[PDB]
RNA sequence: UGUGCGGAUGGAGGAGGAUUCCGACAUUUUGAGGCUGUGCAUU
RNA sequence: CCAACAGGGAACGUGAGCUGGGUUUAGACCGUCGUGAGACAGGUUAGUUUUACCCUACUGUGUGGACUGUGCAGCAGAUC
RNA sequence: AAAUGCCUCGUCAUGUAAUUAGUGACGCGCAUGAAUGGAGCAACGAGAUUCCCACUGUCCCUACGGCCUGUCUUGUGAACC
RNA sequence: CUGCGUGAGCGGGGGUGGAGGGGCGAUAUGUGCAGAUCUUGGUAGCAGUAACAAGGAAAUGAUUUGCGCUGGACGAGGGUUCCCUGUGGCAGGGGUGAAUCGACUGUGGAUACGGAGGUGCAUUGAUAGUUGUGUGUAUUGCGGCUGGGAGGCGACUUGGCUGUGACGGAUGGGGGCGGCCCUGUCCAGGAUAGCAGAACUGGAUGUCUGCUGCGGAUUGUUAUGAUGCGAAGCAGCGAUGGGCGAGCCUGUUCCGAUGAAAAAGAGGCUGCUUUGUCGUACCUAGACCGCAUCUGGUGUCCACUGUUUGCCGCGGAAGUGUUUUGUGCAAGGGCCGUAAGGGAAGUCGGCAAGAUUGAUGUGUAACUUCGGGAGAAGGAUUGGCUCUAGCGUGCUAGAACUGUUUGUUGUGGGGAAUCUGACUGUUUACUAAAAACAUAGCUUUGUGUGUGGACGCAAAGUGAAUUCUGC
RNA sequence: GAAGUGUGAAAAGGAGGAUGAUGAGAAAUGAAAGUGAAUGGAGUGAAUGGGGGAUGUUCCCGCCCGUCUUGAAACACGGAC
RNA sequence: UCUCUGUUCACGGGAUUGAUUGGCAUUAGCGGCGAUGAAGGACGUGCAGGAGGACGAUAUGCGUUGUUGUUGUGACGG
């Protein structure tokens, strides 16, 4: 058999793994006499070889579970395990306050008041 | 590995072309039947120590 | 941990081949040869009584002594050619 | 053979090996070379900053020209502008006390 | 074991011109659906 | 509590049945003794439990109908 | 009567239905005792001890169930004695 | 097979075998075996037994489907195991290309420290920062032409020299290579009984650390601050779609510890010419070491996603590995699950198992070296859905409704006493982890000089503090 | 720091089997331990031995050798062939 | 059939008998290496070649001289 030569010479060629290509059953003796590289990339073009797809999972159900919880959904006493410093620390907050109401301060006293 | 020294690498390449049967017109002789080579090497048994 | 584990740390070489007598024992940190000495200008005194009769006059190929052997039993005449100068 | 990354040579993170991470044109992953890091140049007074000179190891830094290298004044090459004044202030001074 | 799918009538409230859309769950059709190695009959 | 809570033997029955608390080499503490290295049936604490697939014994099982007789072997109820 | 007390399961009190265990007190102490260190426990300890709550197949007294072995087949095929 | 001899032994007959073999007297001896846990070689019983293997399938198997988790690169070690052809594992023939990769050069040392020089794209059966090609940088030698000054109050601009190499730990703020997520638009892909405001997947596009002049008293940080030795401000110089951070920029802090050395300086615009030697195939564990295709050991780098404080645990991708005619389950084992009523009666001994467990309010004693003890102990709450409030826009606080009562589908058992060691540490590689050893503190002794000069250097005992240390 | 010498006068020839050829001869000789096939006899008693008789047995006698020891069949040691 | 024991043929193993270009001893002579680069080591050399032996880029051997017609060889020199 020469599949040995036809998988690890057109897994190169498309850069995909050995278990994702197609051999067509039909044509064994196509299959049976490539040898190079110039002819593994003429079966391609003919539809000898084919590549399959990958699995990509879906994020359907992950973004309806993240825009429930902009409302509030799921962030009751039963669903914390961090503690409340861990997801959403005090020393961020304290810089975001008066970052902000130092700003106010220099612009009131630039108009006058 | 792919690194070595130069010493390293000609001894390397002379054991590799010591590890040979009888040629085949010599056993076929009338006076050289029944004869091989019997001292070979084989990379899993036995080291050559560098 | 001393047995079976501890064989598989051996990975450092600390010798390499002898430039005089062609063994595996000349030590790089000790910069010396452990079978003949070198760099010592005379060669070590064997430590055992076979290993006088493993490396000796003879148990070589002797590329010069046998011609002047054949040379002693004729009265050593050289060429033909000089033997007028002489 | 998806995703993987392209590495040349030795693999230990010291001073002269830092690398950083680039897509190609055609699609590869690679942990491309940077030129090793020099600093910025002071004063040898103040350690004040002397912004204007290069930044480059020393053999290309070597192969610039005069004006990559130095200030255009005495001492342009170590000494800040204020240092330069208060040490010609200095030199002056001296000699008339000398001198009286 | 415990009242099936689908439909119909409701639902704390919210959204906004259509008298529309979103909504855990409730009542009804419905001791209802699913399952069985035991017994009887038949093929 | 009970009718009553008798005494003994079987390689001081029984570790290829178990367990390892006593005893228990190599670590350590205290008291007394010794110039010392060390000692004590004086006290204290920490300290590997190997192997049956052989012969015999014993338990079943196999060693070719149906209905029965009669020899041998085993043997059970006790107490309030 | 302590990791140091032979006599010794010392004597009295306390915890139990019942205490050669534990703790408190006593002291003519075979043979306690002051850098051979004496007295002393805040904090720390996979160190040695005794008791309480909680909890349970540890036990009264065992039952039923799961997977891999064993039981049965083919191949490869030792050792102790 | 047969005769003779008390015996040690000596004769004859028939097959086999295919070249030598004896009697008698004296003489020379390495001169006679059942044993020595005798030496070397061969062979039985045990026994077709113990042990190990039989990996999910589909008459076919380049196609369809089911399961497991290491996957990809550099060094040490190995050395042709790498590619093609023929053949039942061998046999025959091929394959490693360098100014810009490493070393041959520095330092009393080096394939990780110092150091003249690069990035894309394509290419073989097997090599590629090495072959080919688009563009760049350095260098050997040989030429041609050309300048020693102009500017700016100043910081500085220019063919216009004497600079660097060259240096520790912890921690805050700013800003981000690559990757991943949310979002507008445009072009495509795969599955579908029925329904779905029109889902799911891929790709392409969508400024100030500093310095100078004027000025003449205020000004700033997450934090410590800055300023008549010249603040702010104005004008310059120089430097350089939204959100989750690596190198980088800028501070603070810690030490009876303060964090190597040497090689390697010159430079304008142009034309030709040069670039030595050795290594380069393949394998992270079935290509290494452990006698082996051995559940052990072996330096460095990169690696997606749901849930979560968590790169853990509990689940998924990518890449990679894998078979297709043994049985169906007695007793007894190894690793686990559930149990009426009782609740340590078991045992040397609660050994083993069970039990507590995340987060947020509440409530916390004796003692104490005032620091601690402390998460002491003890009690309560927790899901889903639909809204309200705050400002910093993802976290925090509040309310109604709802179910077969229930929500952490993970994460400490606690308390009262005695003996002992102060504490973090160290130990009998392969039966002892400790009360042993170390330790700070405390005390004693010697010594006027070693490169070292008494707050030094060396030798002993005791073992934190507190209170004491008698004759 | 080992273990391993032999077809024949002549290659006149073989090397899975069978049928054959060459040669004086299928080819150095080929013991014991142990095994397979056929065929005769015996057995359900550990076996084996001596006397006396007989084509197996029937009566009598008979514990395993070597060694050290006052003393061994020894629950004394060495000994599968 | 199985266990023990006669007989005949076939296995298994390598004792025995007979050989031997090897070993061991005594005796007579000799005791002949190197800066004019030794002994020893590494790597190479055949049209078709691995081990051993032989040989050194004049490499599986060259020249002179003797004996040969041969797979040729002896003695000496390079
Ligand atoms: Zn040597």
């Amino acid at each position: 058999s020469n599949e040995e030569r036809v998988r690890r010479l057109a897994s190169d060629i498309l850069n995909c793994g050995k278990k994702k290509l197609w051999l067509d059953n039909n044509e064994i003796e196509r299959l049976n006499g490539a040898s190079t590289r110039e002819q593994i990339k003429q079966l391609i073009k003919d539809n000898v070889i084919i590549m399959k797809q990958d699995k990509h999972t879906s994020r359907g159900r992950c973004r309806k579970r993240l825009e429930a919880k902009k409302k509030g959904r799921h962030m009751g006493t039963g669903k914390r395990f961090g503690t409340a410093n861990a997801r959403m620390p005090q020393k961020k907050i304290w810089m975001k306050k008066i970052r902000a109401m130092r700003a106010m301060l220099k612009e009131m006293r630039a108009n006058g008041e | 590995g792919s690194r070595k020294t130069a010493l390293v690498k000609t001894r390397l390449m002379r054991a590799l072309k010591r590890n040979r049967e009888i040629p085949a017109w010599k056993r076929m002789m009338k006076e050289h039947k029944g004869e091989y080579n019997r001292a070979r090497r084989h990379w899993r048994s036995k080291k050559l120590k560098i | 941990s001393k047995g079976t584990a501890s064989f598989g740390k051996k990975n450092k070489r600390n010798t390499e081949m002898c430039r005089r007598c062609g063994r595996q024992s000349y030590h790089k940190q000790k910069n010396s040869c452990s079978s003949c000495g070198y760099p010592n200008p005379k060669m070590r005194n064997p430590g055992s009584i076979k290993a006088r009769r493993r490396r000796t006059i003879g148990t070589g190929r002797m590329r010069y002594m046998k011609r002047e052997l054949r040379a002693a039993k004729n009265g050593h005449k050289g060429d033909p050619i000089l033997r007028t100068l002489w | 053979m998806k995703n993987v990354l392209i590495h040349k040579g030795a693999t230990y993170k010291t001073r002269s090996n830092r690398r950083r991470k680039v897509r190609t044109p055609s699609g590869k992953l690679v942990n491309r070379r940077v030129k090793k890091h020099s600093k910025k140049h002071r004063c040898h007074e103040c350690n004040a900053i002397l912004g204007s000179i290069a930044r480059m190891r020393p053999a290309e830094f070597s192969r610039q020209k005069v004006s990559a290298r130095r200030v255009n004044r005495p001492y342009g090459a170590t000494t800040c502008g204020r240092c330069v004044r208060e040490k010609i202030i200095s030199a002056f001074l001296g000699n008339e006390e000398r001198i009286v």
